[PDB]
């Protein structure tokens, strides 16, 4: 099977440099055209660069002279050296192989995140969102976690380590004052909480954070 | 230089119906027999883009026969014979006739479902947050359809049209509904100068708004 895995993404200040890697397996590396394509917040895709089996390289004008695509046929690795980084370069970077010749883009990797900013890496604050009592008498109860003030993206949220999949809504983060904030709600039967434990698990790899927050009722 | 304009931005369609996505290059493509560099991609929720069509009309292996591409000159369109829930996602065309190749802006395929009213729940600031000096009042409006919704806040009766941020989930993978969160943020001080907080939402499924609120004078 054909596999491509990007790596090297991270936080970098404007004007800085960063070199991305794309490890390949499952195919004769040398025989194909390889490309880097990026996706920004607006979910827009932007072809960035490619290198063909013959050695020729191609770049988009918004990147030419700053980004250098290269490969090491020996080690089955594709690279993308970035320099003079700009705020607008922030995005998810994927590498993809031609289907054949220089036709198509297939087996895209999961991509690596590159963030260009002067903001510092800061962990999130996790706060419980519990019902303001209200007798309920209702079949379902909704709980949640407010993850505030972190940087940069992303943050993952699970409930009871994944045990609670249904009734889960994790909202996209919003950037306010160069700080991100998002929320997640979960809905379980009234017979599940507070009798059983409900905990949201927040992760922020950038700060090596992995936090658990138990939702307890607001005593009355 | 080439610019690819893709339309529509969002395409609502019923399961079982036909879907048609259009892309127009600013440059007319040549070839009635000599290969055409027009490709179509689909990016499913939370996933990496994937190839559907290449050479304008050939289907990449694995792609359902329900999909098909067609086009001539500046216009090209991707077609789905009958939409399946599996087709939800964002579709992008790609013009590879010149360097650098250009992607279309993308079209969000939305699956139509019966209208549904949101389940609203309001939440006062956590004691933990007040201790730190902050006060965010959260409001969830979950599992509704269609996506457009009205959310007006009221503090002690006065509408609050500032400091209120929003965020919406993508169309649910299970029921095809939309969910939204609204967060009113304030300082402990500001927060404590009032006791009545309201989250009012009016959705097309009802002329009478759904009010959910609380008073600091309680738990």
């Amino acid at each position: 099977e054909v596999k491509l895995v990007e790596s090297g993404g991270g936080l970098v200040k404007p004007g800085g440099s960063l070199k991305l890697s794309c490890a390949a397996s499952g195919f004769t590396f040398s025989r194909y055209a390889l490309s880097w394509v990026r996706q920004t917040a607006d979910k827009r895709l932007e072809w960035v660069a490619s290198i063909v089996s013959g050695g020729n390289t191609y770049y988009s004008g918004s990147v030419k002279g700053r980004f250098t695509i290269s490969r090491d046929i020996a080690r089955n690795i594709l690279y993308l050296q970035m320099s003079s980084l700009r705020s607008e370069d922030t995005a998810m970077y994927y590498c993809a192989r031609a289907y054949y010749g220089y036709v198509g883009l297939v087996h895209w990797g999961q991509g690596t995140l590159v963030t260009v900013s002067s903001a510092k890496t800061t962990p999130p604050s996790v706060y419980p969102l519990a019902p303001g009592s209200a007798a309920q008498t209702n079949s379902m109860v909704t709980l949640g976690c407010l993850v505030k003030g972190y940087f940069p993206e992303p943050v993952t949220v699970t409930w009871n380590s994944g045990s609670l999949s249904s009734g889960v809504h994790t909202f996209p983060a919003v950037l306010q004052s160069d700080l991100y904030t998002l929320s997640s709600s979960v809905t379980v039967p009234s017979s599940t909480w507070p009798s059983e434990t409900v905990t949201c698990n927040v992760a922020h790899p950038a700060s090596s954070t992995k936090v658990d927050k138990k939702i307890v009722p607001r005593d009355c | 230089d080439v610019v690819v304009t893709q339309t529509p931005l969002s395409l609502p369609v019923s399961l079982g119906d036909q879907a048609s996505i259009s892309c127009r290059s600013s440059e007319v493509i040549v070839t009635r027999n000599g290969y055409t560099p027009i490709e179509w991609y689909l990016q499913k929720p939370g996933q990496s883009p994937k190839l559907l069509i290449y050479k304008a009309y050939k289907r990449f292996p694995g792609v359902p026969d329900r999909f098909s591409g067609s086009g001539s000159g500046t216009d090209f369109t991707l077609k789905i014979s009958r939409v399946e829930a599996e087709d939800l996602g964002v579709y992008y065309c790609f013009d590879g006739s010149t360097v650098p190749p250009k992607f279309g802006g993308g079209t969000k395929l939305e699956i139509k479902r019966a209208d549904a009213a949101p389940t609203v729940s309001i939440f006062p600031p956590s004691s933990e947050q007040l201790t730190s000096g902050g006060a965010s009042v959260v409001c969830f409006l979950n599992n509704f359809y269609p996506k457009d919704i009205n959310v007006k806040w009221k503090i002690d009766g006065s509408e609050r049209q500032n400091g209120v941020l929003n965020s919406w989930t993508d169309q649910d993978s299970k029921d095809s509904t939309y969910s939204m969160s609204s967060t009113l943020t304030l300082t402990k001080d500001e927060y404590e100068r009032h006791n009545s907080y309201t989250c009012e939402a009016t959705h097309k499924t009802s002329t009478s708004p759904i009010v959910k609120s609380f008073n600091r004078d309680e738990c």
